[PDB]
């Protein structure tokens, strides 16, 4: 299925099983984060909202895009 | 036929509703916050999450729906 179809549970298996050394799932639960907002969040939210790292907050842009 | 600016808060949530249903459960917020047309165009995430209490999600989309008539 699309990304704009995946639920906000879609989201958080695709960020708990994004392979890497931590884990980002509770920060994404917390936003309430569908498919519609995956496919808006960028960096500059990541980063400057969320408060996560540049290079993690890119790599899971680029992923997003990626599958898109 | 009315445009944006001059949008009443009940517009300015039919427009929101009818655009992105999963974002119908904020209506209320709306109605509280008085969000007319005016309210509307003037929004920004930072305000959502901060003065309505809006999670990132929620706020990103409305954004995305603000941005198509502003």
């Amino acid at each position: 299925p699309p990304i704009s179809s995946w639920s906000v549970d879609d989201v958080s298996n695709f960020i708990r099983e994004l392979p890497g050394c931590q884990d980002y799932v509770d920060d994404f639960i917390q936003q309430e984060i569908d498919g519609q907002a995956l496919l808006l969040l960028k960096e500059k939210h990541l980063v400057n909202a969320m408060g996560m790292k540049l290079g993690p907050a890119r790599k899971i842009v680029a992923k997003v895009e990626s599958i898109k | 036929r009315s445009q944006p600016i001059d949008w009443t808060i009940e517009e300015v949530i039919q427009y929101i509703e009818s655009n992105d249903n999963s974002l119908a459960v904020h209506g209320d917020l709306f109605r509280k916050h008085e969000i007319d047309g005016k309210a509307l165009l003037r929004l920004n995430s930072e305000r959502m999450m901060k003065y309505m209490g809006l999670k990132l999600g929620p706020a990103l989309k409305i954004c995305n729906l603000v941005n198509k008539v502003n």
